[PDB]
This record gives C-alpha cells, structure tokens and sequence, in this order.
RNA sequence: UUUAUUCAUAUAAUUAAUAGGAUAAUAUUUGUAGUUUUUGAUACCAUGAUAAGGAUUAUAAAUUGAAAGUGUUAAUAUCAU
C-alpha cells in the first residue's frame, strides 16, 4: 500500500493521468496476485490511493477517470471511510482510556466532518444553483449569438426551499446519483490546508465543481441546445446521389396541407 | 522414453530375458557314433 | 537426416483444466 | 525423398495443432508465487482496524509474521475485547489470535474457544453460525498443535451443519491430514478423505507428505479396504510421487518430520504395489457333498480298510 | 491440372499458420513515462542489465572485482611477489646496454 | 559403424569444455593482466603506494586461481567432430565454416549432405572483394561489417 | 467492453467458405486482443473495469496469443514438447475438437539487343556437364541414367 | 658447431542416463529411478590408373570473339559377409 501510494504521489507530481489509472489498475489487482499469491493492498491504503487520485482527477476536470474511481468507491462501499478513520482514531483513544467502544449512526454524526458539511451544505446548494443559472444563461446567449433565447426561461432546476432540510431535499433530488455529503467532505481539505474554515468561496467553487463533474444528471441537464437534424429522401429525377429532398417542419414553412409521418 | 517407452539398458535386459530358454539349456554331453 | 517441419508450430500450453473451468463457472454462479 | 530446388518452394499443408489440442499448463516444478499456507480472509470494518491498530500490529497480517509471544496476544484479547461492542469484530480478532498461537505452537489457546465461542456455536444445539474466518483459524490451530478438538468442529461443517467444507482451501486439507496421521486416528482419516471426495477437492494437489502421513496411520482392517479403493482417485503423476515420498520419509529423509513415522509395512507394500500398477510395465455345500460320497465309495471298495 | 503447385500460399493457410503461434508481449514496445536514469541499469542481479563486449562497458564489475580482490588477499602474501629486476639484482652483472 | 569411436567423442567434448572454460575465465584473466601489468596510474584517486599494493594483490589473486584458462584459442581450434583426422588451421587441411578437415569435407561433398557450389580451382569464386583483394580484403570487409560501421557511444 | 465483445463475437463466428476444412479461421482475430489492451494502457482505460465474463474471454485469448521474452527462451525445450506429445497421447479425448465428434507503360515496341557489352564484365565460368552418348545408337534413350540429370 | 621435424628411452590419461522455476487458478522435487552398462569381425572377388594410333568443319574480310564435338590395341593391377 505504501509503495503504490508513493507511486500514485509520483504520478500526481508528474501530472500523468494514464499512469494514475495504471497505478489504480495495479492497485485493484487480478485473480493471480490477490488469490494465488495472496498479496493484495489493504483497504485503508486502497482508500488513500483512490482518494488522492480522485482528488487530482476532479481538480483537473477528468470526467471519465473520476467516474471510474467513484464507481470503484461506490462498489467497495468506501464513501464514508474518512469518517470511519476519524471514528477509529477516537475509538483508539477511548480504548486506550478504557472505555467501551461501538459504531452507530450517531457516533458517525458526532464527528466534526459531518457536522461541518451539514452546516455548509446550503452555501453549496446556492453556489450550485447560481453556477447552473449562469451556465443556462450562457447557453441561451450562445444559442443565438448575442438579447437572449427562450432556452433560459424555464430550466431544469427548481428553487431551493428556505430550510436546511429543504436544502438536503434539493441536493438529493437534483444531484442524487452521487453522494453529495461525501463529495463535500472530500473537497474540504486541499494539500493539508482546511479550505472550509479559511477560504470559503474557494471551497464552495471546488465542491460545486466536483459535484457537477461526478453527477451524470448534472451533465445531462447542462447541455447546449443543438439544431434540429431534418430527414431527407432521394430525388425523383436522380441528378446526384448527394442531393436529397429535405423534410421541412411546418414551423419553417407556414401553410400547406397537414402532413403524415 | 517418450517415443519408444523404454531405455536401452532396460531394452538389453528385456531382450536377454525374452529368450532365456533357447539360449542355453544343457551342455549336450555324450558321444555320437557312426551308424551309416 | 529426416527433416523437421518448419510449418508446424512449437508445442505450447494454451488452455485450462476441467477443474479450472468448473471453478470459474462456480464462482460466476456465486 | 527430397524437394528439388527448381520446384516452387510453397508450403505443402498448414498444421493447426495448438488450436486442435488446447493444453493446460503443467510443469514439474511447483508455483513459485503461491502462498503455501492457510488464508484467513481478514475482513475487518475500516473503523475497528484503526481502533485496534496497536493490538492488530502484533498479529499476523498478509504474508507477515511478527515475533510477538502468544502470552501477550492472549492477554491483549482477554482484557480489550469485551470493550469492543461488535460481534464480528471480536470473532475476527480471535481468528488472528488462533492463527498466531498456531504458528508458535501454544497448546493453551483452546481455552479461548471454550471461553467465548463454544457456548454460542458448539454447545447443545446452538442456532448461531460462526464466521468462516474463525472456523478456518481454529481448525488450522488444532491441526498444528495436534489438538483433538478438530473432530467436533469438523462434524459441524458438513451439509447438515454449517456447510463450510466447500469453502476449504487445498492447504486446509493438507494441514488436516498431517495432524490426523500424527495422532493416528483411523476413523479420522476415513471421515476426512470421504469428505474431500464428496466435496470435489483437488486431490492431486494435496501436499504429498500430508497424504503419506495420513496413509501411514491406517492399521484397522475395514479402513484399510477403504484406502485400496480410494487410492485410484489420485492421478498417475501423484501416485508415483506418493511412493517416492513414503520411501524417503521412512528411509533417509526421515529427519524432515518433527515426529518420526511408525512402522506400517502393510501400507508401504500396498502403495508400492499400487504405484507399479498405475505405472506401465517395465457353492461350499454342494462341493462338500461330493467329497463325502467319495470317501463312502473308497470304504465300500476297500481302499480305506478297518483295523487289522 | 495434374501437377499444380501454387506460387502464392492461400489466405486460409496463412490464417491457420498465424492462428497457431502466440505473440511476444514485448513486440508492442509501448513507452509513455521516459527512461529510468537512475534505477533501470541497477536492478536485481538475475534480471540485471548485463554488459557485453569490451571491458570499457564493465564499470561496476571492475569495481566489484577490485573490491573483492582487496578483500580476500592479505598483504603479507602479496609482499612475496617480486618483479624481474628485483631478482636480476642478485646477478653479478645485472645491467648492460643493448 | 556407428558414428565415431567414443574416445574421439570424449576428445571433442573436452575441446568444448576448454571453450567453455575460456568463456568463463577470459574476462577475469584479461582484467587481472591489464591491472597487474600497467605502470601508468589507474586513477587520480589511487596513486603511488596504493597502486603498487593493488597490483601486487591482484597478481596474488591471479596466481592463486588453479585452473584459470589462459590458453590461446588457436592452439586447439582444429578439432574435427566427425572423424579423428587432425588438421592444421591456416593450411588446406582445414575448412573454417563447417569446421571439419579436408577429408571430412570431401566425404560430405561426395555424400551430398552440404549445399556447396563448385567453382574453378584457379579463380577467386564469386565474391567481388575476394576477386579484388584476396583473403585480406574479405578479412577487412568482415571487420568493417562487424565493428567499424557502428559509431561507438 | 463493446469493442472486446465485438472481437469475441467475430472470433467465435464460424465460416462456410472453407467449410471448416482444417480448423476455425476467425480465432486469429483473438490475436488482436493483446494489441488493443496495450492501447488501453495508453488510453488510461483500466482493464480491471471489465466484466468477469469478458475478463474470462480476454484471459482465454491472452493465454492463447501472448508470450513474454523469458518464456520465449524456454518454450521450445524438448522436455515441454514431448510432455505435450505425451499429454495428447494419454488424455486427448478431453481436449480435442475432433475427438468429441524499359518502363512497361511506355514500352510498346520493345528494343532488343541494344549493344550492351557482356564481355566487359566477367562471367566466364559457365561450364556445363552433359551426359555421355546423347546421340549414340548403342546407348538407349530411356534408362535409369536419366536420374543423373537431376544432381547438382 | 646451434636449431624445425624425424628417432631413442622415461609416460600421464580411463568409462556409463533424463530432469521443465517471474508476469501460468495452487503437486516443494529432484545425489531420484542405473547396474553383470557401450567402446569387439581388416579380408586375397571379377576394381582402376598408363601409353599408343582415327575421322568431321573452315570457299566469309564481318564479328569483342571463324573454334568445337565423335571411335580401337598392348603391358601393369584387382585383400570388403
């Protein structure tokens, strides 16, 4: 785990995305090294390697590689693993004291990470809504060529309710394909620096960018309006094989008879 | 051992053992007289 | 000497056992 | 006889031999990268691993065996484990303690089974099912210290019981048969070998010193007839290697074993007979009726006279 | 036809001769990192970059040989080896011009 | 028959073992000779008494190797493998490519085992370098192909 | 996933133009699999993100068509070849497909014998040896000595 | 008178047979299976070399270049089931 961790750190320092995916792929291993040799990477080291790789790939807008690493973290159920390391350090201190230890939901909710993320989450939702509104307005401007189009009149995002529970509702019903709270917990620290306590708009921009990258529904709702491709038929008097009679919408030409399919 | 299934010392031993009766049985003593 | 065949490939192992195929089928069923 | 040089030197016919015959890989040497041990599958939740990290440090991890004495490890589990309020965490902790006491051969670690796990798994019809990591570790422990407590646990792993025998390793059966041959249980050899045959285990890839030790302890007549029919289940490469291993472990290489073998000549000659066989060459009532009328005939004829 | 030999091997026979033999994995020769300037010529001894040809290409081997020779040989043995003029000095007329 | 008597097989196998011992010992013997017979300083680091002590120590190491192959290659490079006739390398009693004697080469010509082309016995064959300059020019051409076409690094 | 499944679907496709006279032809397209996987190592596509069934087919085609340099130095030893022959002889009923059962474009009138001197260059050794008695009335035309015409 | 080879007289050398190891779904393995191991038929076949004599073609001044094929007697000699 430590050798592959230093390999991944070398790949971050060299900015080599293909070598990042290579170190991640040799971390995942095959049937030979895992079952026959019985030499596989521990879960904590796998989480550390996948987390620093996912952090770099989300920081530099690599959607497919970060989607693959996020699907690995979903498949291995490592979305709440940093909270597990924090709870484990607290339980190690408690068992060094002599107190009994357990793992429940409120034990994980009592950590500073989950409380801080739940406190910040309305600011993240407002940042996401503002950034999507600016993106939709830019799409409607560029659909014409700069005035505005009717594209940005009614977008796919609804308004946020004036409640933190309504904020969690809005983030779960508009970005529910990804775990929003785990992404906001991962985006908190940057190279050891706590961005959530020191640089607030930088942390909001980072968390909004990571949520917009990892979510597939955000990728499907932020699409540029394209022109309508019309069908065509061959000519009756065949002059060219490239010249075709185009199918015209009644919006383009008014009047005439109502047409069939 | 692959093609023939045995080796040459074992082959010589098998060849000596397959014909043990008609190699030597007696010393064939006596004298043969002329009968005409 | 009798000539060796130059259009006959070198004999090499490319395959799995019956047990390995059965264990693959069993693990995929699981 | 040959091919002339003014003839066109084309290929006569293509040969598809590797695609007609797909051969599995078979070398005489064993695999250099295999684990050659019993794997436990430590599957701890990643919060108790950070919590019990100074305690799991002195325990055997993946391909690592620390030199911690076992009296410190049992003392760590006796005090610290009731503090942990998780059932699967304490069971996987004791699987590493049983594994650590097996590698150091501390015979007093079976009291940890009676303390924690016996009353809820193996006492008076317990409905609970132990984890596979725990049963693998205690069966590896009882075989390494030659403990007689393997028998009650192995009977629980059958199809009526826990059904953990299809999940057993080939090295799990290798350390199993070596201990039963050392203790000399004739019924324990037969009940394991019937189970390996029923579960479709890799009979050819069992350790050869493990088979010849378990076969050496066969002395009873009814189990000796079982070994005769069972020895055909091995391959021809295996059964010729069992003869060379049995002859060496009773001959010059008898110092490889910790305890020397006992003199079983009826199994030595039968293994030597069976290995030569698999290798290539290099009406009492009606019959007794007939005997009585013949003696009746010779007395009437006078061939068997009376007293003179 | 009665004696037809083709001067071009057919596509089926080429395909059969190709499908029977495997590929060598190092023929792909892909490279994207660069050259290991420090480690690749100093790897493990069984798989090491073995020099070939002249003695100028054997840098580490000459060093290891000189270190081993200085290790095993005592100096009290190496004192006894004399040159030719050290033996010729005992001659009554050791030196004259050619 | 059968192929050749077994004493000649033992002799050819001892020649092959002498070749293998030459491959074993040549690098070590050449480094020991080139250190021990040098009068110039080896380096800036090792000078004076250290160089003379190192030369005496490597001479003591070189003399202590019982069985070191210092025999030149041309002393036993005329061994035939099929027959027991001993030829001389450099004369017409030996051919260098198939490495047999003149007698064995004539028997393998008359037997048809080799594929050799007969040419006139007073010409230079077909090689343009051989017709140009003789044996020395083809010698230099093999040298030019093997070594001197490469820019050393 | 889609490209390797298209490769495995094409390689398992039987053909009907040679009518399976010697073997299956399309299996050689599995030789494309060790190439494209290397392309994945250039594309940053992790090969562990493949399904288990497709990974079984890819490891099948890899053990059929891939070798390394260290195996290529040892794969032709006579021990392994004769073990292959012995394993085909002993149990070939388990693994066998059959046991289950000037410029020419400006040339039009070619100029022949253009006084190119063949006596400046040297080709003097053109000697040939013909058999004795080609037109002799006592020597027969047909004979076993006609076999002397093919000997070089 | 010294030396390259030759010759004299002192010598060393001796035996037999295989064994697959990284990136391969699991055999730990190789002083093991070999002992009375192989190097053992120089003969009286009818070979082949030597010397010797014959005939055919040039009616062109062109070409770098007018040169090539086909038959008989004596003596010597013949070591392979």
């Amino acid at each position: 785990g430590e050798v592959l961790h230093n390999l991944m750190r070398c790949a971050i320092a060299a900015r080599h995305r293909a070598r990042i995916m290579w170190v991640y792929n040799v971390m995942r291993g095959r049937f030979y090294e895992n079952v026959v040799v019985r030499a596989e990477v521990d879960l904590i080291w796998r989480y550390r390697i996948a987390m620093i790789a996912l952090e770099y790939l989300l920081d530099h807008e690599c959607a497919e590689e970060a989607a693959a690493i996020y699907s690995y973290l979903v498949e291995e159920e490592l979305l709440r693993c940093d909270v597990h390391v924090r709870v484990g350090l607290h339980m190690r201190e408690a068992i060094a004291a002599g107190k009994p230890i357990t793992l429940n939901n409120d034990v994980m909710n009592a950590t500073s990470l989950v409380r801080d993320a739940t406190a910040v989450a309305p600011e993240v939702a407002r940042e996401l809504q503002r950034r999507h509104a600016q993106t939709l307005q830019n799409n409607a401007v560029e659909a014409v060529g700069a005035g505005s189009a009717p594209w940005s009149i009614l977008g796919p995002l609804t308004a946020i309710g004036p409640t933190a529970e309504d904020t969690m509702v809005w983030l779960q019903q508009h970005y529910g394909d990804v775990d929003v709270m785990s992404i906001m917990r991962w985006a908190r620290f940057r190279k050891g620096k706590d961005l959530m306590a020191k640089d607030r708009p930088q942390y909001l921009a980072r968390a909004a960018a990571w949520i917009e990258l990892l979510s597939k529904r955000n990728r499907e709702m932020e699409e540029v309006p394209l022109t309508y491709m019309r069908k065509s038929k061959p000519l009756v008097l065949d002059t060219n094989s490239n010249v075709r009679v185009a199918w015209q919408t009644p919006l383009m030409r008014s009047g005439g008879p109502p047409r069939l399919l | 051992m692959t093609v023939h299934g045995t080796s040459l010392p074992s082959t010589y031993r098998m060849h000596k053992d397959i014909n043990k009766a008609q190699r030597n049985d007696r010393k064939l003593s006596g004298n043969r007289f002329k009968v005409l | 000497r009798k000539p060796q065949n130059q259009w006959e490939g070198v004999y090499y192992y490319s395959g799995i056992t019956k047990r390995q195929r059965h264990l693959i089928l069993l693990h995929r069923k699981r | 006889y040959h091919w002339h040089y003014n003839l066109p030197q084309g290929m006569e016919r293509p040969h598809s031999v590797n695609r007609t015959f797909a051969a599995p890989f078979q070398s005489n040497h064993s695999l250099v990268n295999k684990y050659r041990g019993v794997w436990i599958e430590f599957d701890m939740h990643p919060a108790f691993s950070v919590a019990l990290e100074p305690q799991l440090r002195k325990l055997p991890r993946g391909r690592t065996l620390p030199k911690t004495p076992a009296e410190e490890v049992i003392a760590d589990y006796t005090a610290l484990a009731p503090l942990v309020d998780d059932e699967k965490t304490r069971d996987l902790w004791l699987a590493k303690v049983f594994q650590h006491c097996a590698f150091q051969r501390c015979g007093g670690a079976m009291e940890l089974w009676e303390r924690y796990c016996h009353q809820r798994f193996t006492a008076e019809g317990a409905t609970a099912k132990p984890p596979l990591s725990l049963v693998k570790s205690v069966l590896f422990y009882c075989n390494k210290t030659d403990n007689s407590g393997w028998r009650a646990l192995f009977d629980r792993c059958l199809k009526d019981g826990w059904n953990y025998t299809p999940l057993f390793d080939t090295a799990q059966w290798s350390f199993m048969l070596k201990s039963i041959g050392r203790m000399g249980d004739e019924d324990g050899v037969r009940a394991v070998l019937e189970e390996m045959l029923d579960v479709q285990a890799d009979l050819d890839r069992v350790e050869a010193r493990s088979v010849v030790i378990a076969l050496n302890a066969v002395t009873n007549a009814d189990v000796y007839e079982f070994v005769k029919k069972y020895l055909f289940n091995f391959g021809e490469r295996k059964v010729k290697f069992l003869r060379t291993t049995y002859s060496d472990l009773r001959g010059h290489g008898a110092g490889k074993l910790r305890i020397p073998l006992k003199e079983n000549d009826n199994m030595y000659y039968h293994v030597c007979w069976h290995s030569s066989i698999r290798s290539p060459r290099q009406p009492n009532a009606k019959i007794d009726d007939i005997v009585k009328d013949k003696i009746e005939k010779w007395k009437a004829e006078g061939l068997l006279p009376e007293d003179y | 036809r009665m004696g037809y030999i083709p001067r071009y091997t057919p596509w089926e026979w080429i395909a059969i001769q190709e499908a029977d033999q495997p590929l060598i994995a190092e023929q792909i020769r892909q490279d994207n990192i660069g050259t290991s300037y420090f480690f690749s010529l100093n790897r493990y001894w069984r798989y090491k970059a073995s020099p070939h040809g002249y003695i100028r290409h054997f840098e580490n081997e000459v060093r290891d040989l000189l270190q081993y020779v200085d290790g095993v040989t005592p100096w009290k043995q190496a004192q006894k080896i004399r040159t030719y003029w050290e033996v010729r000095s005992h001659h009554p007329m050791p030196q004259f011009n050619r | 028959g059968q192929d050749v008597p077994k004493r000649h097989t033992h002799f050819v196998l001892e020649s092959r073992l002498m070749y293998e011992k030459s491959f074993r010992d040549c690098w070590l013997h050449s480094v020991c000779r080139a250190i021990s017979q040098l009068d110039e300083p080896l380096s800036k680091t090792v000078v004076g008494t250290h160089q003379k002590m190192l030369q005496r120590k490597v001479t003591c190491f070189q003399y202590n190797q019982y069985g070191l192959f210092k025999t030149p290659y041309y002393r036993l490079a005329n061994v035939d493998r099929y027959h027991a006739v001993q030829g001389v390398a450099g004369t017409r009693e030996w051919v260098p490519y198939v490495n047999v004697s003149y007698w064995t080469m004539n028997k393998m010509v008359r037997g048809g085992n080799l594929l050799v082309h007969r040419v006139h016995y007073t010409g230079w064959g077909t090689d343009s370098h051989l017709k140009k300059g003789g044996w020395e020019h083809r010698w230099n051409k093999v040298l030019q192909r093997n070594v001197l076409q490469y820019s050393r690094i | 996933e889609l490209y390797l499944r298209s490769i495995m679907d094409h390689a398992n496709t039987p053909t009907s133009e040679p009518l399976q006279s010697f073997a299956n032809i399309n299996v050689v397209e599995k030789k494309k699999v060790p190439l494209v996987l290397a392309q994945m190592d250039e594309l940053g596509v992790p090969r562990t993100h493949l399904s288990r069934v497709l990974m079984d087919e890819v490891e099948d085609s890899l053990r059929k068509f891939q070798t390394y340099r260290s195996r290529f130095y040892e794969w032709g030893r006579a021990v392994k070849q004769f073990d292959f022959i012995e394993f085909r002889r002993r149990n070939g009923w388990l693994y066998d497909l059959h046991l289950m059962k000037g410029d020419i474009y400006y040339d039009d009138t070619r100029g022949l014998h253009d006084r190119s001197p063949t006596w400046m260059n040297e080709v003097p050794e053109t000697r040939y040896d013909r058999l004795y008695g080609v037109n002799h009335p006592d020597i027969a035309k047909i004979g076993i000595r006609r076999h002397l015409n093919v000997e070089y």
